[PDB]
């Protein structure tokens, strides 16, 4: 077998990546917005 | 003042020292012209009681009427409230004034006004 890596003959296959040689473009999951409220929790305010 | 974020916007003199009680710093920083950022000033304090509402505050950056005893006026009526021709602030005919433009430079003391 080949997958396992032996030190001794510094023995290790090389491979390449299944996806960088044949890329699988299903876009993305992004039905929900993502934000970045302020420290305090409210920005501007005012006086009263 | 308020609206935190506004000192990284760009600025309206009227949308920081007009509606909105302001710093004389960020009234210098918009102003630099330093003549009429005293001028500004002294509106400012005349318009102590011209703050609100905010029309009041324009007529009071306009100057043709007179804010409580008169400190701010700056129209072109130099006659007496009789009709009497009034004698130049800084000039000493025919009376010495104690009180004149050395002592007050700051009203903008025009020829007779
Ligand atoms: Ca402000
Ligand atoms: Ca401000
Ligand atoms: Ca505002
Ligand atoms: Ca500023
Ligand atoms: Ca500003
Ligand atoms: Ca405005």
């Amino acid at each position: 077998d080949r997958t396992r890596y032996f030190s001794m003959w510094n023995q290790a296959v090389d491979s390449y990546d299944p996806d960088v040689r044949i890329i699988e473009n299903h876009g993305t999951e992004d039905e929900l917005p993502n934000y970045c409220f302020p420290l305090g929790g409210i920005g501007i305010t005012d006086t009263f | 003042a308020n609206t935190f974020l506004e000192e990284v916007r760009k600025g309206n003199l009227e949308r920081e020292c007009v509606e909105e009680t302001c710093s004389y710093e960020e009234a210098f920083e918009a102003l630099e012209s330093s003549t009429a950022t005293d001028v500004f000033w002294a509106k400012y304090t005349a318009c102590e009681t011209a703050r609100t509402p905010r029309d009041k505050l324009a007529a009071c950056l306009e100057g043709n009427c007179a804010e409580g005893l008169g400190t701010n006026y700056r129209g072109h009526v130099n006659i007496t409230r009789s009709g009497i021709e009034c004698q130049l602030w800084r000039s000493r005919y025919p009376h010495k004034p104690e009180i004149n433009s050395t002592t007050h430079p700051g009203a903008d003391l025009q020829e007779n006004f």
